């Protein structure tokens, strides 16, 4: 990251302070770095947050002068095509059945996460345009 | 029999 | 391999025989393995196995247990409990046979809708029930004139009497005309009074095989019934071991004893009587003799005996408890007489209405008559004692086909029978703390039908195989026979016992030692105890089990003088009496070589007819509702032989799908220009690709069969990919959500 | 399904049945009959020769021949006959079809069992066969496995000691005293009282009167006085044309010739004494078993008072303090043929039979090795 990239990025880390100490908390440092352009996973995350305990990972807080480090290693179309292709062969995707797996296996994400991801890209029939939507979410 | 007896 | 981080296994437990474990971190070829479990074992692998897979998550609860991929006595196990302990379903296909839990419980299952539902359908597609069973063999019988069985076995109290009610329940809906039903139904507490007995493990346990068969007209409409009954247990007549009854009749007798009727027998109570006495134990909690008479007398009548008839029945049974209390006193080594005036012979000439001076003449001497000239001769106590006692036991085996037969004139019925489909109820393998002749029967019994059940099956399966095309030499038969030629053959232990009751001085140690030098090493499936002269193991199809030689001799002695038959058959006091005998060879038989040959009749009826199996389960002894016990049930399993079937089916080709289903299962593992429009060579080309060997798996003409392990790789790779896939699309659209939580920053 | 013909060939009596049954269904007497007398009528149903209960019936016309002297087989082509009509005309089975049991008295000549099988397999052709000793066979039928048994029928009397089924002969004893040489006697004494029974038809006639009259008396001296000094004891019986004859003290005297076989020039003791020097011929922790069971086996031990005569003797000669015992069943005319009959029928001896593989390998020769 050249200078500029820091300042942009120390800016966006500050915008996640909820206390005015500077600092986020570990449990927020998936979310700034999905927010920056990494699709990391929670082991992803948690693996660069060093796997916390409960405890540090809820209420410590770190500085970006320490998130930096974890944004760089997180951030070091054809599979995700094929991923979507699993759950079609013509072209389109059960909202009922990605909606079940993604709040069942995996990472489970909790319902409104997928209601929200999934708003207005399902038909009157259930069947999601996966190419689109997946255009959507590469955005 | 055949010699001390007759059968 | 399939030992891995987060795979599942079994380990051995002593108060639940198995107990699920995650296997901690993955094994590595030895000496340990480390466990996780619902609480965390590191456990010495030891010569040498590994410990049992798990199956996969959603072969367990699926109606046909063939269909999991591993099979083995825990999966079985779990499988069974599941589905009895939280889905409440009672019944099960395993291969062929039906197997039925009891549970001890009423349900809602039987009824007229679910009779029409069952009804023209093939036993896969619904779930299975007895009536899918019945619904077999009416079918079959409909196809081909051929008549049906139906095999129902397990110990009693596993409820093959309720099993083989509700199969004639669903004839008599399915067609219709006309009460025979019922008639049969009830029947049964006379042959439960006459033929079960207390035993050291149960009570009513049934000692005879019975047969029902249902009889058909040309449109199948229920004629009527008749009964058959086999391998009766006679030596229980005059012989107990400790905690055994006699055979619940003379009981119920001796307890009515108090009854006006019965004055005129002097009943003593049944400890006075040497036949009722030798058990130890008189009363049973909770049956109690008296009220079992009224039922007993009331069966009779509905099935209309003559209340002329119950009278003479009772006054025949009293005739053999009261004679086996005549004692003789031995007056020579050679010789005996009976001690004048001897009171229970009077009471028995009385009650048969014999003179007591012919009587008491023949029960010491025997008469034998060459062509011209005959000679009466004395004989020793022990011989008279064995002859009083075959006296007792062939009359009880003539009153008792003599009530069958009249049970069989009130079911019969007239019109003519175009064909028929029977039922049979017959013990399970027995095995206790001490065995003995009654078992020895027993488990021969069993050995044989477990024969012609594993023939029977393996025919099914050579002809599914050549319907599909395969080659049939890929199933082995497993054949039990060289068993039954130790039992049953020439110089075999029934052979060698029969040959030592005329043997002078025979005696069951000099029996036991001519087992030894016959058999003791030139066989594998006999073997000595190690620290007795008196004991021998027969490994059978179930287990090894320990005989006693103490018993046989006594107990496999019948021989019945002519004299003392004709004696009582010049009894004029009352009709029954010589009608039991109306009708040389036969008198001389022992009890072990008239058992044999009740069970070639049985054999010869079962052969002439296609048989379906069920087999009964009692999961817990205390009769909770709807609760199982790993403890009884893997004995039990053992006992009817579900376990050798499984394991028996576990070699071979026990898993088989439609190519459709399978593909359809499978296209997440498909690369999409390797799929075809066409299923069957995308499939073909798919297996060999996934797994090594064209040996664990065959392409049938229709379906696809795999071998015990196949199955579980492909569960276990679908969950691999489709585990990846949901990760890499979650994360991704993790992505996007922290773009909308930047537009919450902006917010 | 195939079950032992068992016959025992003896002297006097054929007696022949099925094994596993109670009694032999055939018995008969094994004699020969030839006429001799020229034929006068023409058209008669006229026949080279007569067997068994024919020959008995026309006694009076025919010379009746004994094929057996002294348990020795003497001519063959009678026995034969004999055989041939025990299985055809008596059992009515063919002997293709059943193992035969045979029966035989011990030391014997060795020929005797050797033309005794050729016979069997190459004219019969029976399937299997094993020749047995006699003896041994009423320990079978008595239900003992130790004893001393005393057989004597026509013919041949001998002794065998057996202990816990096992045979000593070196004890063995032979005595060719019994049953014919008897009547032979009585012949000799009834000629004393006036009566000439010469014929060998007039012989059956004389046998028969000593098997109802006869007895054997308890004191051979007080009786010999008594009969003397009384006609008490005296019986007369009647001859097939109905003359009466009257026999006194001949009907005790002749079945003492038993006990003292002096009376018909023989040398040797009698039965009780060569019981009990068979029995003196075993070590001494034995004898208190044999002198526990004497066993008495066929028909000339039926007279009566043969039994407490032999325990009275014995008991004189025996040790003092010893019990002795005579067992004497009232089957025993047949205990021989009942023993083959249990033994014929137990399993253990399906694999003692002579096959007739083993005898078209091995010739006649076989028998002395397989059998005894
Ligand atoms: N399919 C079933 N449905 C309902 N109850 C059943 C079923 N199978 C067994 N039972 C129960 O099992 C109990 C005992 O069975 P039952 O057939 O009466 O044993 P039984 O009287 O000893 N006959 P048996 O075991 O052959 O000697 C009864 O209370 C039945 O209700
Ligand atoms: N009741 C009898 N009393 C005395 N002697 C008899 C009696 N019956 C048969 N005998 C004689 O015994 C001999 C037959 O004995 P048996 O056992 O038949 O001989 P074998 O064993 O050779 O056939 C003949 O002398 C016969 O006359
Ligand atoms: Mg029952
Ligand atoms: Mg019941
Ligand atoms: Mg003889």
């Amino acid at each position: 990251f050249n200078k500029d990239q820091l300042e942009e990025f120390k800016e966006a880390f500050e915008l996640f302070d909820r206390v005015g100490d500077g600092k986020i908390l570990y449990s927020q440092c998936g979310d700034v770095m999905r927010a920056l352009g990494q699709n990391p996973t929670n082991a992803e995350v948690l693996k660069v947050l060093g796997n916390p305990k409960s405890d540090e990972l809820k209420s410590r807080r770190v500085d970006f002068e320490t998130f930096l480090p974890m944004l760089q290693a997180v951030a070091k179309y054809e599979d995700y095509l094929e991923g979507f292709r699993v759950f079609d062969g013509n072209g389109k995707v059960m909202g009922a059945e990605l909606r079940h797996v993604l709040t069942t296996l995996g990472e489970k994400m909790t319902e409104e996460e997928v209601e929200t991801v999934l708003a207005g890209h399902e038909d009157s029939n259930g069947c999601i345009n996966y190419e689109a939507f997946l255009k959507h979410i590469l955005s | 029999w055949x010699a001390x007896c007759p059968a | 391999e399939l030992y891995t981080k987060y795979a599942r296994v079994w380990i051995p437990d002593p108060e639940e025989v198995w107990k699920s474990a995650e296997l901690l971190k993955d094994y590595k070829p030895d000496k340990v393995l480390q466990l996780r479990l619902e609480k965390d074992l590191e456990y010495c692998l030891d010569p040498k196995e590994l410990p049992p897979l798990r199956n996969p998550d959603i072969l367990v609860g699926e109606n046909d247990l063939t269909a999991l991929s591993y099979l083995h006595e825990p999966a079985v196990l779990h499988n069974l409990k599941v589905r009895f302990i939280d889905s409440k379903l009672i019944y099960t296909y395993c291969g062929i046979v039906l197997v039925a839990i009891n549970p001890y419980e009423q349900l809602p299952i039987y009824g007229e809708d679910i009779i029409n539902a069952y009804s023209g359908q093939n036993m896969g597609d619904m779930d299975p029930h007895i009536f899918a069973v019945a619904e077999e063999a009416y079918k079959q019988m409909a196809r081909d004139e051929r008549n049906q069985s139906i095999i129902v076995s397990g110990e009693s109290g596993a409820g093959k009497t309720v099993s083989a009610k509700y199969a004639m329940r669903y004839f008599a809906t399915v067609s219709g005309s006309a009460n025979v039903e019922e008639k049969v139904l009830a029947s049964n507490p006379i042959m439960e009074s006459i033929g079960n007995a207390k035993t050291t493990r149960n009570d009513n346990s049934s000692r005879f095989g019975k047969y029902i068969e249902i009889g058909f007209d040309k449109r199948y409409r229920i004629i009527g019934a008749n009964m058959r009954t086999y391998l009766l247990e006679k030596s229980r007549v005059v012989f107990q071991a400790e905690e055994e009854r006699n055979y619940h009749i003379f009981y119920q007798l001796c307890a009515s004893a108090a009854l006006p009727e019965f004055k005129t027998l002097r009943l003593g109570n049944a400890n006075y009587f040497h036949y009722t006495k030798q058990g130890g134990s008189p009363v049973i909690d909770g049956i109690d003799d008296a009220k079992e008479m009224v039922n007993t007398r009331q069966a009779c009548t509905l099935l209309g005996i003559s209340d002329s008839y119950q009278m003479g029945i009772f006054r025949i049974l009293a005739g053999i408890l009261h004679l086996g209390n005549v004692e003789f006193a031995s007056r020579d080594s050679d010789s005996c007489a009976i001690p004048p005036k001897h009171d229970p012979l009077t009471i028995f000439c009385d009650l048969m209405g014999v003179d007591y001076e012919e009587m008491a003449h023949w029960l010491c001497h025997r008469k034998l008559a060459t062509a011209t000239e005959t000679y009466i001769k004395p004989i020793s106590k022990l011989h008279a004692i064995n002859a009083r006692d075959a006296l007792a036991k062939h009359i009880y085996a003539n009153l008792f086909n003599w009530i069958v037969d009249h049970v069989n004139k009130a079911l019969h019925s007239t019109v003519k029978q175009h064909s028929f489909i029977g039922v049979l109820d017959i013990y399970g393998f027995e095995t206790f703390e001490i065995n003995s002749f009654e078992q020895f029967c027993i488990n021969y019994a069993n050995e044989k039908l477990q024969q012609q059940f594993n023939m029977h099956v393996f025919k099914l399966e050579q002809e599914e195989y050549m319907k599909e095309q395969i080659p049939w030499t890929l199933i082995d038969f497993y054949d039990n026979q060289p068993c039954i030629n130790l039992i049953e053959a020439k110089m075999g232990v029934l052979d060698l016992l029969d040959e030592e009751c005329k043997m002078p001085k025979g005696s069951d140690d000099t029996w036991a030692q001519k087992l030894y030098n016959t058999h003791l090493n030139k066989c594998a499936l006999f073997e000595k105890p190690r620290l007795s002269n008196k004991a021998f193991i027969i490994k059978h199809f179930a287990d090894k089990v320990e005989y006693q030689c103490e018993g046989f001799l006594e107990k496999n002695k019948d021989t019945v003088y002519e004299e003392q038959i004709k004696v009582l058959k010049s009894s004029k006091k009352f009709k029954l009496l010589p009608e039991l005998f109306q009708d040389s060879k036969e008198h001389k038989k022992t009890v072990g070589h008239q058992f044999r040959n009740s069970l070639h009749l049985l054999m010869e009826t079962l052969n002439a007819t296609t048989p379906h199996y069920v087999r009964c389960i009692k999961p817990n002894d205390f009769k909770f509702p709807f609760t199982f016990d790993e403890k009884r049930a893997v004995q039990q399993l053992r006992a009817c032989g579900v376990l050798e079937t499984i394991r028996i089916s576990a070699a071979g080709f026990p898993s088989r799908w439609t190519y459709q289903e399978f593909f359809s299962r499978y296209r997440v593992l498909m690369k999409q220009k390797d799929v075809l429009s066409d299923r069957k060579q995308t499939c073909k080309n798919v297996l060999e690709k996934l797994i090594l060997d064209k040996d664990k798996y065959q392409f049938g003409k229709t379906k696809i069969f795999f071998r015990a392990g196949q199955v579980a790789y492909l569960e276990k790779i679908r969950a691999d990919k489709l585990r990846a896939a949901c990760i890499r699309i979650q994360k991704t659209i993790r992505g996007w959500l922290m773009r909308k939580k930047y537009m919450r920053m902006r917010r | 399904e195939t079950t032992a013909l068992v016959c025992d060939n003896g002297s006097g009596l054929v007696k022949a049945g099925f094994a596993g049954d109670d009694a032999p269904r055939a018995v008969f007497p094994s004699i020969v009959g030839r006429p001799r007398h020229q034929g006068v009528m023409v058209g008669m149903g006229q026949k080279d020769s007569y067997v068994g209960d024919e020959a008995q019936s026309k006694r009076g016309i025919l010379t009746l021949k004994y094929p057996i002297e002294h348990g020795i087989i003497t001519n063959w082509d009678d026995m034969e006959k004999i055989w041939h009509h025990t299985f055809y005309n008596e059992l009515r089975v063919a002997p293709e079809e059943h193992p035969t049991l045979l029966t035989e008295a011990p030391l014997n000549p060795k020929a005797n069992r050797e033309k005794m099988t050729q016979i069997m397999f190459e004219t019969f052709n029976v399937p299997a066969m094993y020749v047995a000793i006699q003896a041994v066979l009423s320990l079978y039928a008595s239900g003992r496995t130790t004893g001393i048994v005393l057989d004597s029928g026509d013919g041949v009397t001998h002794n065998v000691p057996i202990y816990e089924g096992y045979a000593l002969p070196h004890a063995i004893m032979r005595l060719d005293l019994a049953g014919r040489d008897l009547t032979d006697y009585l012949m000799k004494i009834l000629t004393e009282r006036g009566y000439s029974f010469v014929t060998t038809a007039e012989r059956e006639i004389v046998r028969d009167i000593k098997e109802k009259l006869c007895y054997v008396a308890l004191d051979f001296e007080n009786e010999m006085a008594t009969a003397a000094s009384s006609s008490s004891l005296e019986k007369s019986y009647e001859l097939p044309d109905g003359q009466v004859i009257t026999i006194g003290n001949e009907r005790f005297r002749c079945p003492e010739t038993l006990f003292q076989p002096s009376f018909i020039g023989m040398e040797s003791a009698g039965i009780h004494e060569t019981t009990y020097n068979s029995i003196m011929k075993c070590d001494i922790d034995i004898r208190k078993d044999l002198y526990a069971n004497n066993v008495m086996s066929g028909g000339t031990t039926m007279y009566p008072g043969i039994a407490d005569r032999m325990q009275k003797e014995i008991t004189a000669l025996a040790p003092s303090t010893m019990k002795i015992k005579i067992i004497a069943p009232p089957e025993r005319k047949y205990s021989v043929w009942i023993g083959g009959s249990i033994l014929a029928s137990l399993s253990t001896f399906q694999q003692m039979w002579i096959t007739k593989q083993e005898y078209d390998e091995a010739g006649p020769s076989i028998v002395h090795r397989k059998c005894f």
